[PDB]
Order: structure tokens, then C-alpha cells, then sequence
């Protein structure tokens, strides 16, 4: 398994307190339920069917987001070893399973507030010795900190070794054909998140493969001519609704594995991450590999929010250090289009219309996620959504390089 | 009784057998040992012992490789020759010789 | 600078080099099996009486001490006599197989594995075959560890002798053996810590971290697990103490596991007392640690207790009086007895579950693991220096009184005496004229 | 836990409790009090073991 | 009635069987794996498994 | 010599020296404890009235605080205690 | 049942039972002439013989 892992908590955006309201947590983690598994029992296979356009949780993020913000005011004994009450709230117990109200006879220390805290696992000695039973925390402490640790979009790593696919995989992907990418999401959280795992386990070389496999097809390197031993994503209309994917299977050519093994950590560069399935699932699929696995190597620090700078065993600024790159949707979209016309899959007239049709389709979220921001001024005390500027959705961030990684990673 | 927890208080003048059958026992029962079963993958509804594990109240080892044939290290066949070997002393004691 | 009932001098000291590890070669090997006399090549009687021609505990080494006896010897002991005799017969044997197979001339530069060698010796006066091992019995140090050549062959090889694609798993060797006439309450006699019975433990080598991992979860269960972080003879390794108890230490305040805590901690102690900047060791921290099955919160037992010394043992620290080089059972019960004695636990440096820390000014110095890391205390009174040790004393001492600048009152001067003195005494005249 | 031969260490009863004890403010009670217990034992014949 | 037989496993077959009597107080080592003191005397059919 | 040293080995199980060296022994109670112990009895009873304090009390007085049949050869009234002698 | 009663000696008679129970395990000394740890606690019917 993996006895260790370290994490940091969420930044306050200038407010003096964490950002979620006593009915957020009564409503997304109460009921004396356990709430480390539930990030996706509010999920669903599009936007359609789910309640994200309106009231409280008025995005896909949202709900994640509030999670995020609410475990940084419990974690405490991975920072200071022991438990604590915020708001008359505590840990039922030393194992942590679920929250309550304070006992009135001995209450815990209150808890001193701050922010960007740094955590070690080796801070609770209870933790390891009941690791078969407080594993799941380890999962999602990791994707706190994977989302705490930037602006705009989550972060997320992506590698492919040298060797062919085992056949292990080549049967689970086999079994895996027609799901859309929410469901594949889902049982990849699932999988790491209920029990320990050893890092040399099949699943985990699978998942690892579909992140490559799906970034890869979203740069449009992997498509209907060109695939990955056979498997490639499919995505939707952008006429209609290009927030899905599906996974596919097909006779085209088979791309041949890189030079030397490729790696690297992503992030959407660009607020239109936060209402946008694809990209949420696409983080957190990727993002339970290397909760299992911990961290390859640190993070480079240099194009990161000043809190991210230097964060002990988790980023840096020397030589064992990975590259981060980012991207925008928008810009990603005309790349796509334009490998699919160079490998002859459309013509000239339909890659303009596709970006005419992508580009309406993501002003559509921008002007949702704007006018839903000022309807949730971070001031009141609750953030639904994270904060932005109008600009943020005009860079163009390292698309270019990125694309150059999927050349270079599927050759 | 006191001298079943601590035998040196049994004074070996007074009650030879005894002590010697306090020793014994304090010496060779049996030490619980452990193992696996079921899978991770599918979970277990284990409740104090940690998950896909059992105890045992005797040690216990793999499942050997080639044939199997009758052994004589085992804890219980211990426990069997030395519970054998005390009787044999009782018997032959000064108390069952008088009659 | 005291733990509950133990007394420490405040100067730290210990030494500086850890000697490095090198396998026997093949031809050594066969010098020490073929010596004239194995007293003291191979063995050593802790307990010989030159009156008779008998000893009752023996101390085994590297070649022999992996041997773990099947019971019948157990329950039947031989006499010192008889011992020798049995030994050297087996030695001989021994060599003649080892050298039937693998002739001198053309093997003598090999390297043998220490486990494997050990393995075999110890079946073969089992009276159990050895053929499986003598396939593997050297390897070549520079290109793997004695452990990684064995995981070449990821099978039960025999009943007491498994090993997986990561990990060997074998009974713990007797380091002691206890002749006929043995007896544990008598004292005087030795102290062995149990390690003569034959199934007091068992030991889990592994290759790398994720195996460990993966023994680690297997093992939470049963009792608790003890392992040596600093250097692991050869190689790293788990241990699991048997989970009973041993009779004789103490007023029954002992566990299996305790005693391989509180005898570990002695020889820490000793090495810290008499350790030199001009001598390597092959270790600097002789303390186990426990890694499974704990209570960092408590020190209601010896366990506690002991792993509570042992995270602050390693810094240096000495005790104010010496300890035997072969204590005795007087000698152990002592320690026990002031381990468990009323007073405070040390709070200096807590205890974490896999990993040690260590004072930057402390003499020790961390070896390359990832098991060490410095700490900082906020109110240490220890320093570094070496300390020496003092003959006792046959005749009463005699002291003259300097003061310092306090004084105090009478009141508080007579109720301080009043409370401590022997106010009803019993004395003798003796002679004036 | 298969305990042996340590006294402090003998498990006396095996405990369950339908309802939260801290709602009746049971919180600082002996858990005997406050939880149900398991009862079952079955009279084994030594000759047939032996 | 060994030697008068012209099985030239005789010797050690007559060797084992005795040895399966004593196997509880003197025991010995067989060579090959799989084959124990107790082992049926007669199955010892093959030079390599003196 | 066996049975002293075990004997004190009991009395230091319970009352550890550190906190109770100053206390005096009542000698009634010390020698009938004593007697039964090298007899085989128990003597779990005695222990909790090993001390008293002679500024307050006699020795006597002091095991009258508890007028009942001890034990089958200790019995004490709230008056007088009978005992064999040694 | 005790309390529910109006008797006031109810509270001494309640004690008296147990005590009655336990004289030969705990012996104690009852403090009043003319009666015993064994007296029938039901006879404890008045003040000053509390």
C-alpha cells in the first residue's frame, strides 16, 4: 500500500474565515453519515439531469468545491496532532468516521483558524496503525490538495511509460467500450477510495492509461484514424452539447509508443472548467492515480498562485522538479479540429463551422459562470463558486506546448 | 489463584507437582496466530479484527508444496508429548507409590 | 534527567562510524567449521564451572545461532560434555558436504550467502535434508544483497523456509542454548530474554518499502511488531515476537515482546557508556522499535515504557551506573523493577509510528534512510561529553559542607528534617576509654 | 482477539447498542449499562476431542 | 530373506522399512523432496532416491 | 531463604518503597500475615492493614476498627482479638 | 420500589436488605443496641434505630 501522504488546505480569497455555510455541511456531509466517499453521489452523466443551474450548488464544481473548503477546518491532526471543534462541530471519534456536535461535558480544543496549512500523515500516529480502516481519507485529502493548490482549474498528472499496454488492461478497456466518461469517473474514485492498494495493482496501470488516452484525444492526436492500441475518446456535438465523451474501440492505426517514457502535470487554464463535466471528471479520474501512488516528483512552482510557492513535498523549484502545463478550452477546441483535418477526417468547411459552433457554445458558460458570480459574492461568507476575473477567460495559457506534449507522447 | 499467575510463589518443598504443572502450562499453551482471507477488491464486514483477516487460536503456516506426511514439531504435538511427560513424573511420584 | 524509575547523567556520548557489512568467503568459511576447538569460533559458555567440566547456558554466533531445534533436543537437554562432543561431530559432517559439492580449489573466492548458510547449518543438525539450499549458497555481493538473490526464486522452498517475489520468511535462530541443569529461578544464572526456546519469534526480510507495506498489513492483527531501523545485519526486516510470556523476569509484568524491548534497551545503554570516536560499530542504535499494535497515549505498561526510553536512548544518554556485560536475572529484574516504578515519562521527543527523530546536537549521526529526521526540543539539558565510572566504595563517605548564596528558614529547615529523618534510631555505644 | 493467559487482558463480554447513548446522556456510564450483551455457550466433550 | 532377491533396490528397501518404525525417536534425512521417513517402504524403487 | 525473598516480593508488588518506606507496620497484623503465608494460606486480607499510625492508636485498637472473623485463625471483636501463638 | 412508597423509614429498609445479603462477604459494625447486620430489615421501623 502507502502509509504516507502529505496535503495542504484551501486559501481564503481575502476572507477571514472558510468559506461554507452550517447548512452546506448539514446538507453535503451530515446525517452522522461518512462523508469520504460521497464526491460523486451528486453526480450524473450530463448536466441535463442534474440541479447545477440554479439555487445553492449553481455549478458543477460547486458541490466539490464547498467539500474542499469544508474538510480544511477538520483537518487539524494531520497539522497539529490533535482533533478539534470549529462552530460546535467536531469528529465523533479518533478514527475520524463522521461528524457531530460538540459533547457539552469535555469539549475538544476550538480550533485556531488559518489557511494554506501544510499536512503530514505522520503528524496522527493513529492513522497508520488503523490504515485499513481510515484509507479513504488518504484519497481524498489528496484531491484537496491537488484542487487547493491552484487557481481556475484543478491539477492533475499524466505519464506513458515506453512498453505496450498489458493485457490485463487491454481487457478491462475491452469490457469498458460504450461508457461515457462520468460512469468511468466514478468507478476509478470508487476503486482507490474504499480500501488500500497496492500501486503495482491492474487497475491502477488502467486508469493511469485512460487519462493518457483521454487527454490525448482531446488534443485531438487520438482520433478515428489514429488511436492507442485500438482505443480512442469520442466526443459529442458541439451543436448540441460537446460537454461528453465516450470511450471507443476501432480498427485505425496504431500509434506507435514515444521515444522515452513522457509525464507531466495539467490544468484548465480557464474559469470554464467549473461548469463543465468533462474536464471535473477528466481531473478526478487522473487525480486517483496518483492519490494511490502518491506523488512521481514535485511541482514546478513557476506558474503557480503565490500561496503554491515552495509548499514542502509537494512543489519546487530544483531539479527533480515536473513541468505543469495548462490550456484553454477554446483554443484546445480549434487544435482539435485542426489535427482532424489534417488527418482527413473533415474539410475545410466543417473545421470553421466546428469553432463557430464551439466558441457560441463556451460564451454561453462564460455568461452563465459570470452573471452566477455576482449573484454569490464571496463576501457573504459561502464560496459556490471560485472566484474570477472577466480577462480569465481569454488567456490562452500553454495550449500550444500542450499539444506539443500529446505530439511528442503519441508519436 | 495467586501462584497460577506467578508460580514462584508455589515453594517447591511444599507442592512439587504444582509448580512444575503451573510451568507447564504457563509454558507450552498454544500462541494464537493470524491469516488472511477473502479479497480487498470486494471488501470484508469485519468488525474488531482489521478487515480480510482472521485469528487462530494456534500458529498456523501456508499450505505446504509437495505431499504432506505426520510430523512431530507441531505446537499441539508439543503440547501433546510434554503433557505426556508430566503424568508420567505424577505417577511416578512418592504420592501413587504408597498405594 | 529521569524516566520514571531510571537515573541518566547529563552527557551525551556516542560514537561516530558504522562499520560496513562484508559476506563471508568460502574458504573462511570451512576454516572456522574446521577449527581444532569451537569454544569461543562458535560458541561460548556464559556459565562454566572449571570445578566440574560443566557449563548450563551457551551463547551461539553468526554460523550457528540461526539454528532453531527441533523439540526433542528441547525437552531433553544433554550435558556440556555431551554438547561439545555433538558439536564437533556435526561441524565435521557438515564440512564434508559442503565440500563433496563445490571442490576448494575452484570455489574458495566465492561469497556465501549468510541466510542460506544459515538455513542449511540449521537443518542439517536437525537431521533434515539440505539439498534444496546448497544450490544457492553463494552469490555474487556486487551485483545483488543476500536478499534479493534468494527472491530469484519465489517459492516455499521448504516448511520453515518461504519466500515470495519481495520477502523471505524463516523462524528466528536461538541465540542461546540452556544445557541439562538449567534453571531460571536460581538468580545467578544468566539471563537469556527467552531466546533459548525455539519458536520465541520470526523474522520477515524484505526487499524493498512496499513489501514492507505489504507484511505490515498482513501482521496488524496479532501481536505487536518490532524492527531496527539503523542497520539491519543483513538486511532490512521485520520481527514477530512469540505472544506469550516468559517466566522468571519479573512479578508476571512481562510480555515476549517487552523483554526483546528492555534487553534491547540495555545494550543500547552499554554501547552509549563505553562507545569511542576512534571505533566503528556496526550500529549505532541498538533500540528495536514498535511499528504495530500500539498506544502512543499510555505508559501503564512495559512496553510503553520501554519504547518511551528507547525514542530518547538513542540520542546518547547514559545511565549513572553501569550495567553487566552478561547480566544475570538479579540484574534484569532490577532494571525491570525501576522501568516500572512511579514517575513521569519523558515528553522530549514523541513517538511516531515509522519514523525516529533525533536531536541535531546529539553525537549520532542519521545513516541514509528515510527513518531518521531531526527535531528540536525546546528545553533539553543534556550536553555532549563522556563520562566515566567509579569503583564503589567499602567504607562510608566522608563530605565537607560548601554553600551557595540561598539560605532559608528554620521553620522550613526543621519540617523538612522532620519528614525525612530517622527521628527514632537504634545506635551503639561503642568504647570511650 | 484470542487473548492468552494475561488476566487484565480476558474479554468478559461482547457488546452491541441499538441507540446512541449520548442522546440519554449515558455518555460517562459503565458500557455494560448501556449496551446489550451476547450470551451463548456450548458444552464440549473432552474424550471425543482427545 | 533380503539377499535372496535379485532386486537391486532390496538393500535400501529393507533399510526404509525398519527406518518407517523408528521414524517418531530417530529420525533421519531423506534427499529427495516429497518423500518422508514415513513414506511406504516399498515405494523406494529408484537409485535416485538412496 | 526461599521464602523470605518471596515473601517480600509480594509486599513490594503492592506499596511500592518509594511512598510508603516511612509507614510503621503494625506487628500483630505483619506476624499473622507472615505465619499464613509460609503455611500456603492466602493472605490477601491482611495486606489492606498492614500500617497504622502509632501517634493515633495501638497497635490493638487499630485492628478493632474491623470486629469480625478475619480469618479462621485471626478473629477480632470490637474489644479484643484472639489468635494462636506462634 | 423503594421511593414510590410514602413509609418514611422506606429509604433505611431498602439499605437494610442488601445488608442483610451481604453480612457474611462484607461484615460491618451497626452502630445501635440491640440490633444486628442480620436483624430483618424489615423491622427497621423507626428513627434512632437508623
Amino acid at each position: 500500500a502507502q502509509r504516507q501522504f502529505f496535503g495542504l488546505t484551501y486559501n481564503f480569497y481575502g476572507q477571514p474565515a472558510p468559506l461554507f455555510d452550517l447548512n452546506d455541511l448539514q446538507e453535503l456531509a451530515g446525517c452522522y453519515a461518512r462523508p469520504w466517499t460521497s464526491r460523486f453521489s451528486h453526480l450524473a452523466i450530463s448536466t441535463g439531469s442534474l440541479p447545477v443551474w440554479s439555487a445553492r450548488y449553481p455549478s458543477v464544481a460547486s458541490r466539490n468545491i464547498i467539500v474542499n473548503t469544508l474538510l480544511g477546518a477538520h483537518l487539524n491532526p494531520f497539522a497539529g496532532g490533535q482533533v478539534t471543534s470549529h462552530q460546535g462541530i467536531t469528529w465523533r471519534d479518533p478514527v475520524l468516521s463522521s461528524l457531530a456536535p460538540v459533547p457539552a461535558i469535555q469539549p475538544p480544543p476550538v480550533w485556531a483558524v488559518a489557511e494554506n496549512v501544510p499536512l503530514d500523515s505522520n503528524n496522527y500516529p493513529t492513522y497508520v496503525l488503523n490504515l485499513s480502516s481510515m484509507w479513504p481519507i488518504n484519497q481524498d485529502v489528496h484531491i484537496m490538495t491537488m484542487w487547493a493548490l491552484s487557481d481556475q482549474g484543478p491539477i492533475y498528472h499524466l505519464e506513458v511509460p515506453v512498453d505496450p499496454m498489458p493485457a490485463a488492461t487491454t481487457a478491462a478497456l475491452m469490457a469498458y467500450i460504450g461508457v461515457p466518461i462520468a460512469h468511468l469517473a466514478q468507478t476509478a474514485y470508487r476503486f482507490a477510495g474504499q480500501l488500500p492498494q497496492s500501486p503495482d495493482s491492474t487497475m491502477v496501470s488502467t486508469i493511469r492509461w485512460l487519462s493518457a488516452i483521454w487527454f490525448g484525444s482531446l488534443t485531438g492526436r487520438l482520433n478515428r484514424s489514429r488511436t492507442c492500441n485500438g482505443f480512442y475518446f469520442e466526443f459529442a456535438k458541439p451543436a448540441l452539447n460537446p460537454d461528453q465523451a465516450v470511450l471507443k474501440w476501432n480498427d485505425g492505426a496504431r500509434a506507435a509508443p514515444p521515444a522515452a517514457a513522457q509525464s507531466s502535470y495539467m490544468r484548465c487554464i480557464s474559469p470554464h472548467w467549473q461548469h463543465q463535466i468533462v474536464e471535473v471528471a477528466g481531473a478526478l479520474m487522473s487525480q486517483s492515480v496518483t492519490a494511490v501512488t502518491g506523488l512521481p516528483a514535485l511541482i514546478d512552482e513557476a506558474t503557480l498562485p503565490a500561496w503554491s510557492q515552495g509548499v514542502a513535498n509537494l512543489t519546487g523549484n530544483g531539479q527533480g522538479v515536473v513541468p505543469c502545463l495548462d490550456y484553454n478550452p477554446v483554443p484546445m477546441a480549434a487544435a482539435r479540429h485542426l489535427q482532424w483535418r489534417q488527418d482527413g477526417l473533415i474539410t475545410a468547411a466543417q473545421e470553421a463551422q466546428l469553432n463557430n459552433d464551439y466558441t457560441a457554445y463556451a460564451l454561453t458558460i462564460e455568461r452563465h459562470l459570470t452573471a452566477m458570480l455576482v449573484a454569490n459574492p464571496i463576501a457573504a461568507g459561502r464560496m459556490p463558486i471560485q472566484p474570477f476575473n472577466a480577462a480569465d477567460f481569454g488567456q490562452a495559457g500553454q495550449t500550444a506546448a500542450a499539444v506539443a506534449l500529446a505530439q511528442a507522447m503519441f508519436v | 489463584p495467586p501462584g497460577f499467575l506467578n508460580p514462584q510463589l508455589i515453594n517447591p518443598q511444599q507442592a512439587p507437582l504444582l509448580r512444575a504443572f503451573a510451568e507447564h502450562i504457563r509454558a507450552n499453551w498454544p500462541q494464537p496466530s493470524e491469516f488472511g482471507y477473502g479479497s480487498t477488491l470486494q471488501g470484508s464486514a469485519n468488525l474488531f479484527i482489521p478487515p480480510n483477516r482472521m485469528v487462530y487460536p494456534w500458529p498456523n503456516q501456508p499450505l505446504p508444496r509437495l505431499t504432506v506426511a505426520p510430523t512431530y514439531d507441531s505446537a499441539m504435538s508439543n503440547w501433546i508429548s510434554t503433557t505426556i511427560a508430566f503424568f508420567i513424573r505424577v505417577v511416578n511420584s512418592v504420592n501413587m507409590t504408597a498405594t | 534527567a529521569a524516566v520514571f524509575g531510571i537515573q541518566l547523567v547529563p552527557k551525551l556520548n556516542t560514537s561516530t562510524t558504522r562499520r560496513t557489512f562484508l559476506p563471508l568467503r568460502f574458504d573462511l568459511l570451512l576454516d572456522r567449521l574446521q577449527s581444532t576447538n569451537l569454544h569461543g569460533v562458535l560458541y561460548r559458555a556464559l556459565d562454566f564451572n572449571p570445578v566440574d567440566r560443566s557449563a548450563t547456558v551457551i551463547q551461539t554466533y553468526p554460523p550457528l545461532n540461526a539454528w532453531s531445534p527441533h523439540p526433542a533436543f528441547i525437552e531433553n537437554p544433554l550435558d556440556y560434555r555431551d554438547w561439545t562432543e555433538f558439536i564437533h561431530d556435526r561441524a565435521l559432517a557438515f564440512v564434508g558436504v559442503l565440500t563433496q559439492r563445490y571442490p576448494l580449489t575452484q570455489n574458495a573466492q566465492r561469497y556465501t550467502n549468510p541466510l542460506v548458510l544459515g538455513a542449511a547449518f540449521g537443518d542439517f543438525l536437525n537431521a533434515r535434508s539440505i539439498d534444496i539450499f546448497l544450490d544457492r549458497l553463494f552469490y555474487g555481493p556486487t551485483q545483488e544483497s543476500p536478499i534479493t538473490s534468494i527472491t530469484k526464486f519465489p517459492y516455499q522452498w521448504t516448511i520453515d523456509f518461504n519466500v515470495t517475489a519481495d520477502s523471505v520468511r524463516t523462524p528466528a535462530g536461538c541465540k542461546y542454548i540452556t544445557l541439562y541443569g538449567y534453571d531460571p529461578s536460581r538468580p545467578s544464572t544468566p539471563a537469556t530474554y527467552g531466546k533459548h526456546r525455539p519458536t520465541y519469534a520470526t523474522v520477515f526480510y524484505y526487499s524493498t518499502l512496499p513489501a514492507r507495506s505489504r507484511l505490515l498489513a498482513n501482521l496488524a492483527a496479532g501481536p505487536t511488531v518490532l524492527e531496527h531501523f539503523d542497520s539491519p545485519t543483513y538486511g532490512p526486516h521485520l520481527l514477530l515476537p512469540q505472544t506469550g510470556d516468559v517466566l522468571g523476569y519479573s512479578s508476571s509484568l512481562i510480555s515476549q515482546a517487552a523483554l526483546l524491548m528492555v534487553e534491547s534497551v540495555m545494550d543500547a545503554l552499554r554501547d552509549n557508556a563505553n562507545a569511542s570516536a576512534s571505533t566503528a560499530v556496526t550500529r549505532l542504535d541498538q533500540s528495536y522499535h514498535p511499528v504495530t499494535s500500539f498506544d502512543p497515549s499510555t505508559f501503564n505498561t512495559l512496553l510503553q515504557r520501554a519504547t518511551n526510553l528507547a525514542l530518547l536512548a538513542v540520542q546518547g544518554v547514559q545511565s549513572e551506573s553501569a550495567i553487566p556485560a552478561i547480566p544475570t536475572m538479579s540484574d534484569v529484574r532490577s532494571f525491570v523493577a525501576r522501568l516500572m516504578a512511579e514517575g513521569d515519562p519523558q515528553q522530549w521527543f514523541p513517538y511516531r509510528v515509522d519514523q525516529i527523530l533525533y536531536w541535531p546536537e546529539s553525537p549520532f549521526v542519521p545513516p541514509i534512510g528515510p527513518f531518521y529526521a531531526p527535531f528540536r526540543p525546546v528545553n533539553f539539558p543534556f550536553t555532549t561529553g563522556s563520562y566515566t565510572v567509579v569503583p564503589d566504595a567499602s567504607r562510608p563517605l566522608r563530605l565537607l559542607p560548601q554553600y551557595r548564596n540561598a539560605t532559608i528558614t528554620v521553620q522550613q529547615a526543621d519540617d523538612a528534617y522532620e519528614d525525612t529523618a530517622l527521628s527514632p534510631l537504634i545506635t551503639t555505644h561503642g568504647f570511650c576509654v | 482477539p484470542f487473548t492468552r493467559l494475561v488476566q487484565n487482558d480476558v474479554i468478559t463480554n461482547v457488546l452491541v447498542a441499538r441507540v446512541d447513548p449520548a442522546q440519554r446522556g449515558d455518555a460517562a456510564v459503565d458500557i455494560r449499562a448501556t449496551h446489550a450483551t451476547f450470551a451463548a455457550a456450548l458444552p464440549v466433550d473432552p474424550a471425543a476431542i482427545v | 530373506a533380503g539377499p535372496m532377491t535379485s532386486d537391486p533396490h532390496s538393500p535400501v528397501k529393507v533399510f526404509m522399512a525398519l527406518a518407517n518404525l523408528l521414524a517418531q525417536p530417530e529420525p533421519i534425512a531423506i534427499g529427495v523432496p516429497g518423500m518422508h521417513q514415513t513414506t511406504p517402504a516399498s515405494q523406494f524403487s529408484h537409485p535416485g532416491v538412496w
